[PDB]
């Protein structure tokens, strides 16, 4: 009448009236990410590995913006991953942080490489040398 | 030796870890008042086990940033430098070792060999995040990730992804190929190679007639080291290992919410539902310490861990300093063997170093001197090399490689004394 | 960090770790000896696991300090009393030398580095091919074409300089891709 797994879960059920087969699933005990900055007054949240309808349909109901991301979804936050931000204090992850002006979500590039307009080929056996 | 090669070998350092964190009150507990009315007289071992897992989870990201620094510290491109058509110079192709595709040079950083490398794990931080989008929604098996999350152990990514640690890598591979040559003291790739063959011993003749035959051997061993990882190889364990010691620890700290530790059960629901109030608090006592020894054993563990992986990453940040942007006068650091060079990809969870060694094939016996003793009573010692007599006349030869050269003053050292067991040559002048 | 784990470790004593009362003095009167031993026994068990935990901790932080006053060692020697042949390891860049003094649990090292300000494009070539077919190339610099005349320059600092014997190293065949130079006898 029922499966078990190979620790000693349950996966499996088996309705004796009905001669069905079900299976067994946790639902959601998860936690949630708030960034704060101290010169503002909300918060921005962000629910790690969930859409936003999930949370919206099953979690809670807010009246504040919201949006999907790589790692989840935002709230409280606007869409500017076009942006990006070379000192960050609010580190989320996977490159992306979160910025205060008002809170948005920016990437994260600390480092980039010094460009210079010369030339790559040899012109009579010579090269282009900033010296 | 009378005839060579170039071999190539692989290395992997590991430089970050996996990020956990553990929820104390989910673990312990689980939406039961009593259980945290009790847990509540324990009020500083769940805060204390937080601070230490933030200590533990900033040194990685400090560690991490500390690398990235270093992996471009100089290095200095050219505006007009597109990787779609610039991809071989003097007859070393390196096409498989660098990435910028698409018109914006981004969003797509791993080459062909970190493609390759990472094609073979799959609990990489994309991996962990594909999989946690998993554990809500469908109908398939219940995946042991999605039962560890709902219970407070939960992996989460770093700071920064591998995409942008590519894009870097890339750049300083790049950086050593096109001027402005800013990994190599700023000389072309091919006369750096011939250099560096050139300081072990050999002439520079041989060099300079046998350029294609060395670009050929370069790219032989390039392909040898790409194609060599569908095998047993020692990297592709070293890069599971740590992927299998974290599963297994997630495995065995889960394990501990089954255990009855001298309780009537390990379930706090049957607890609450067959005992009085006043004689229940008896199991879930015996319960908390269980899972609180568990927890500080857990944290006792990685604690000692992250200390080798932050050296490992100390010495992956030396190896790049004085192996790939440079080469020191130490020997059998970068590689074993006559080092010529060294190149650097990224590869999950650490670095993956390349480094390119001079072998010989062929060897002929001869008859050498340590030294010469000429008329005015004056030693000559040879520089990096041996003195042979070919042809009944005294000549200078490699200690690499066989090519008599005559004596000049650009290969000796000079004594005003010459020692006791010198050989006696009174023809020799200059 | 150590005020915070001198005062962690301080506030294991005003737990109760299961028992009636924190304190040991409390549970003399109100509770028999037979029945206050149990009581004893949980705080004991409790005291003895946080110092145990504490010994741990400070066991795991000291091969941290071993490791960076080892790393000041080499420092002090490879850095401060000598300059030893290796790139970014005493600061970042062009390295001169340093200088050390004392700090508070710890020393403090001054690297003084070298640094440009002002850049000019020039052209350059990585070596010569001369009258008897010999290859020459620079030391450390380039050469360049000043006044229509074949002269040698640095790499950290423009300043041309004549060819000399004494900045450049001789090849009996230069290679292909040399620029050639039948008038530079040396
Ligand atoms: C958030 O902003 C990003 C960047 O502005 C959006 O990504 C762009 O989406 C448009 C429309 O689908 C595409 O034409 C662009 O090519 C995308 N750019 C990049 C860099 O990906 C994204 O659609 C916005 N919304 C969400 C939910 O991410
Ligand atoms: C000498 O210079 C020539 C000209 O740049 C090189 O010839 C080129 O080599 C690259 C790389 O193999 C090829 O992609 C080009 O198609 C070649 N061009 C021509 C016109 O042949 C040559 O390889 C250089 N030789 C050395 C030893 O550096
Ligand atoms: C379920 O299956 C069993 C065996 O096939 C049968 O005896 C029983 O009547 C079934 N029950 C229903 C509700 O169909
Ligand atoms: C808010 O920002 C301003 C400007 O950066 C700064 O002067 C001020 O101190 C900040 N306030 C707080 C509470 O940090
Ligand atoms: C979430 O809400 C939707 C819409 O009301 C519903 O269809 C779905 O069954 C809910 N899921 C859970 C787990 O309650
Ligand atoms: C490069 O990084 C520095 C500091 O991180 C920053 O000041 C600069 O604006 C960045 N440049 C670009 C083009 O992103
Ligand atoms: C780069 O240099 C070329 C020639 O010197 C010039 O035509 C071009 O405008 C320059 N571009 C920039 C962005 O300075
Ligand atoms: C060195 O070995 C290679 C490969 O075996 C061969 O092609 C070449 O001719 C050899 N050179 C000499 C000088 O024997
Ligand atoms: C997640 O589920 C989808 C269902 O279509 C599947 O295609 C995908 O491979 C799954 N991902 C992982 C990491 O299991």
């Amino acid at each position: 009448n029922l499966l078990y797994d190979s620790n000693g879960n349950i996966i499996g059920f088996k309705d004796f009236v009905t001669n069905k087969t079900y299976n067994i699933f946790p639902c959601y005990a998860g936690r949630v990410s708030a960034a704060f900055h101290q010169n503002a007054s909300s918060l921005a949240l962000l629910y790690r590995n969930l859409k936003c309808s999930y949370v919206l349909n099953n979690i809670s109901l807010t009246t504040q913006p919201y949006f999907d991301s790589y790692l989840g979804c935002v709230f409280n936050a606007d869409n500017l991953t076009d942006y990006s931000v070379s000192s960050c204090a609010l580190r989320m992850g996977s490159g992306f942080c979160v910025d205060y002006n008002s809170y948005r979500f920016v990437t994260f590039e600390p480092f980039n490489v010094s460009f210079v307009n010369d030339s790559i080929e040899s012109v009579g056996g010579l090269y282009e040398i900033k010296i | 030796p009378t005839n060579f090669t170039i071999v190539g070998q692989e290395e992997f350092i590991q430089t970050n870890s996996p990020k956990v964190t553990i929820d104390c009150s989910l673990f312990v507990c689980s939406n039961y008042a009593a259980c945290h009315d009790l847990l509540s007289e324990y009020g500083t071992f769940c805060d204390n086990i937080n601070s230490i897992l933030d200590e533990v989870n900033g040194l990685l990201d400090t560690t991490q940033l500390h690398v990235a620094d270093t992996l471009m510290q100089g290095v200095t491109l050219s505006s007009n430098l597109n990787t779609n058509l610039h991809f071989d110079v003097d007859n070393i192709n390196f096409k498989s070792l660098v990435g910028c595709l698409g018109p914006h040079c981004g969003s797509s950083s791993r080459s062909f060999f970190e493609d390759l490398l990472f094609d073979k794990v799959k609990l990489s931080d994309v991996g962990f995040v594909e999989a946690y989008n998993n554990c809500t929604g469908g109908s398939e098996i219940r995946d042991l990730l999605c039962v560890q999350s709902f219970n407070g152990i939960k992996v989460l990514p770093p700071i920064l992804s591998e995409s942008q640690i590519s894009g870097y890598t890339t750049a300083a591979t790049v950086a050593a190929m096109f001027p402005p040559w800013s990994a190599a003291a700023g000389i072309p790739f091919s006369l750096n190679v011939q250099y560096r063959i050139n300081g072990l011993g050999v002439t520079m003749d041989v060099l300079n007639k046998n350029q294609k035959l060395i670009a050929t051997a370069f790219n032989n061993a390039l392909l040898s080291i790409q194609n060599g990882f569908s095998a047993t190889n020692s990297a592709l364990a070293k890069i599971q290992s740590v992927v299998n010691s974290n599963a297994q620890a997630l495995n065995s700290l889960l394990q501990q919410l089954f255990n009855k530790f001298g309780a009537i059960s390990s379930s706090l629901q049957e607890i609450l539902s067959r005992l009085d109030p006043p004689e229940a608090q008896v199991q879930i006592d015996r319960l908390i310490n269980g899972r609180l020894t568990a927890l500080n054993a857990y944290v006792s563990q990685q604690l000692s861990d992250i200390s080798l992986v932050k050296f490992g990453a100390a010495l992956a940040m030396e190896k790049v300093n004085e192996c790939v942007k440079s080469q020191s006068p130490r020997i059998n650091f970068c590689g074993n063997g006559n080092h010529i060079l060294s190149l650097v990809q990224n590869a999950p969870y650490g670095l993956l170093f390349m480094h390119f060694s001079y072998k010989p094939i062929s060897f002929k016996t001869v008859l050498v001197s340590p030294g010469l003793c000429i008329s005015g009573d004056v030693g000559i010692a040879p520089k990096q090399g041996y003195f042979i007599k070919h042809n009944d006349h005294w000549m200078f030869t490699g200690s690499s490689y066989y090519y008599p050269e005559p004596i000049s003053d650009k290969n000796v050292v000079f004594m005003n004394t010459c020692s006791v067991n010198f050989t006696k040559a009174p023809l020799v002048y200059l």
